RNA sequence: UCCUAAGACAUAGGUUAACUCCUUGCAAUACAAGAAGACAUUCGUUUUCGUUGUCAAAAGGGAAUGAGGUUAAUAUUCCUCAAGCUGGACGUGGUAUAGAGCGGUAACGCAAAGAAACCCGGAGACGUCAGCAGGUGUCACUGGAAGAGUUAUCUUUUCUUUUUAACAUACUAUGGCCAUGAAAUUGGAUUAUCCAGAGAUAUCGGCUGUAUGUAUGGCAGAGCAGCUCAGAGCUGUCAGUUGCGCACCUGAUGACCCUUGAAAAUCUGGGGGAGACAUAAUUUCACGCCAGUUCGUACCCAUAACCGCAUCAGGUCUCCA
RNA sequence: CUCUGAGGAUCUCAGAACUGAAGCGGACAAAGGUAAUCCGA
């Protein structure tokens, strides 16, 4: 399991069967993605980025919510 | 207390057979096999015995999974020998073929 | 007594370039405000002309003869200062530039010695007093 | 068990009576002597850091702790306070200056004693 | 299963009426015994280098996995989730070169940065004991929260849970190096030794090596503890401190020998630069595609599953406390 | 049992007083000595 910090790669990598995992905590969230040999983490503390990130959604890739 | 057992049918304590204590997710002590610690890389020449510096100390497997940079070092012998070493040896052949001009020019 | 002189042939003793043989151009005694120690700015071969046959070919003898220089600093401290010298092989008060050094232009003063070293050393010419020193500046050292 | 941890704590059981083990046995004397050179050497380092002491006076009293010449932590500090006070230089001397030397000193102590004094009055 | 050991056995040669017996790793009491490459791709052709076997370790060496869940009985094997290894074979990006990365004075550094014979290395690879230092696990204590025990009296009480796998990235870690400068009113330093002009101490100095360390990912969604509803639901799993405490591991040492403490397979590095190649050639970077066969895995390991004519007061090698 | 002092970081040691059927390593744990003679170091 890897994580990622810097939102770039993360989009490089679900903009390279793709689904996008996202799953809430109380002060943070995650984002997930699959790949075969690794899986994906970003986390972010503040709305914006999380937001952002939920627009950043493309067709190509199904959301899941747990 | 939590008391272990060992997974692996040997029983008997070797230094191949090493166990830690790990603490498990489910609340378990759980025993986990621990690998054998291996020697540093030293310099090969006669008597010099130094540690290298800036190659990785790993088990002799993990050496084909590593980057070229742990592997090596950037000198003229940057595996094989330290910078003393080295050094020692550019000066010592240098000075040697001098001497050995001269005495050819003494002969002729 | 002291030899420090633009075109004394040198070896490098520890360094990435550590065993191969280049000339003083430059020697500062006490450096600048930017390296505090004693050093010398040295010109020379870092891949040496591999071994030619009388049985090559054009392509082939021609090939073989590429050297490769750098142009670096070292502390003297790290030099072997061979009594072998070379101060007419080129003008490397001209061919060196403080500038070009640090203003990026590497690459360049690499390419004008590539030049200047490979010409002259095929045209290397056997009764010179000042050739039996080239041929060992263009020379592999063995440890 | 932790009401008695209390009453040994406030030293009521121990006793000549409840002791089974030898003096090295409950705590070897090793241990005391480890802690106590520790404590010494970490004491002249913060000195010598400090420039209160000098790499001579250093060295001496360094050989001084391990050579058992200093009990307490405050005992290498009084004589550390010597070592300034008394100049370092005792050799080569008349007893005329060695009398001489020694009431220089007991005037000074003296001295500083009083101002150590007045201070802590003011304040 | 592979590797080598103490060892052992073929083959070859010799001995015996014969059976049998004698040698063989430092390999022969033997010897016209091999391996590789390439084209060919069969042969053959061709090239290169060459004296000649095997078995013996379920504690030695030894490529890579973990946590959670499941059965009436198996599980580091099945399920779920997350990883790594070796061998394949190409795809897409990217390194390098008209010969073959770039930075630092230097230790050294950085996803990648051409290659054969050949010769040398490193790891593997190692005794006993003594003390020191650190880490893990455990034990102890502190505030918070949920539950439980006690309550005639006393007890802001007594107990319980309060967890974090392999693996990914970044940092720190007992040592060693590199500068600069040299030390006598010699200094530095350990519990102990011990080190220095063969360069000590010291610098807002620097480089490097080892985690059973820290942070984040894994990860809470799992596990654990409570409370509801009639399989679904809700709440909390938090923040600290100390130990010559204990078991194990690691790090730096010290002492000892008319004792001086395996080897090979395996992974890897260096020196060398013969060859190969322009529409080319070769390259320890990423991400993607494929595979992992055979055998053992139940259960007892003992005052009742073993040996002692037995369900015998005997005997029988280990780990966790 | 009630006090007192000393050793350390950003758990040992020593004093004094009081109190008991003069008991108190209260179980557990845990050498009996001495002087000669003979062997074998
Ligand atoms: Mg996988
Ligand atoms: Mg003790
Ligand atoms: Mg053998
Ligand atoms: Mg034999
Ligand atoms: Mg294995
Ligand atoms: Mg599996
Ligand atoms: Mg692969
Ligand atoms: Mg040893
Ligand atoms: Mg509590
Ligand atoms: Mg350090
Ligand atoms: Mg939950
Ligand atoms: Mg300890
Ligand atoms: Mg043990
Ligand atoms: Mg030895
Ligand atoms: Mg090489
Ligand atoms: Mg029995
Ligand atoms: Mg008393
Ligand atoms: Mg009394
Ligand atoms: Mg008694
Ligand atoms: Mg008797
Ligand atoms: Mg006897
Ligand atoms: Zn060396």
């Amino acid at each position: 399991p890897k994580e990622i910090t810097d939102i770039k790669k993360f989009m490089k990598l679900w903009q390279n069967k793709k689904v996008v995992y996202v799953k809430t905590n109380k002060r943070i969230t995650k984002f997930k993605l699959r790949g075969k040999k690794y899986l994906y983490t970003f986390k972010t503390a503040d709305p914006k980025i999380a937001k952002g990130i939920k627009d950043a959604i493309p067709a190509t890739y199904s959301k899941i919510e747990i | 207390a939590q008391r272990i057992t060992y997974r692996r049918r040997c029983s008997y304590n070797t230094r191949s057979n090493k166990v830690r204590k790990v603490k498990t997710p489910g609340g378990r002590l759980v025993a986990q096999y621990v690998k054998k610690v291996v020697n540093y890389t030293k310099c090969s020449e006669a008597g010099c015995n130094v540690a290298l510096n800036g190659i990785a100390q790993v088990r002799p497997a993990e050496y084909a999974t590593i980057a070229r940079s742990a592997k090596t070092v950037s000198r003229v012998y940057g595996g094989e020998l330290c910078h003393t070493c080295v050094r020692s040896r550019i000066i010592r052949a240098f000075l040697t073929e001098e001497v050995k001009i001269v005495k050819r020019k003494m002969i002729s | 007594a002291k030899f420090l002189k633009y075109g004394r042939v040198v070896i490098l003793l520890q360094g990435r370039f550590a065993g191969k043989k280049a000339v003083i151009v430059k020697s500062s005694e006490d450096g600048t405000k930017d390296r505090k120690f004693g050093h010398v700015l040295v010109a020379g071969v870092e891949r040496s002309p591999k071994k030619v046959t009388k049985r090559m070919g054009s392509k082939k003898i021609q090939k073989r003869t590429s050297v490769k220089p750098f142009i670096k600093y070292v502390n003297l401290n790290h030099i072997m200062p061979t009594r072998y010298s070379v101060k007419e092989l080129c003008d490397f008060k001209e061919l060196v530039k403080e500038d070009k050094i640090k203003n990026n232009a590497k690459s360049e003063v690499r390419d004008t010695l590539k030049k200047v070293f490979v010409e002259k050393y095929r045209t290397i010419n056997p009764e010179e007093k000042s050739a039996s020193h080239t041929k060992f500046f263009f020379s592999k050292l063995r440890f | 068990a932790r009401a008695f941890l209390e009453a040994k704590r406030k030293g009521r059981h121990t006793g000549s009576g409840k002791r089974k083990g030898t003096r090295n046995a409950r705590m070897p004397t090793k241990v005391l002597w480890m802690r106590r050179q520790r404590v010494l050497r970490r004491l002249l380092r913060k000195y010598r850091a400090a420039k209160k002491i000098d790499k001579h006076q250093y060295h001496e009293f360094y050989l001084g702790s391990k050579g058992n010449l200093y009990k307490n932590k405050t005992v290498l500090i009084e004589a550390i306070h010597v070592s300034k006070a008394d100049k370092i230089k005792s050799d080569k001397l008349t007893s005329q200056q060695e009398a001489r030397r020694a009431k220089n000193t007991a005037s000074r102590a003296k001295r500083n004693e009083k101002a150590q004094i007045v201070a802590k009055v003011d304040v």
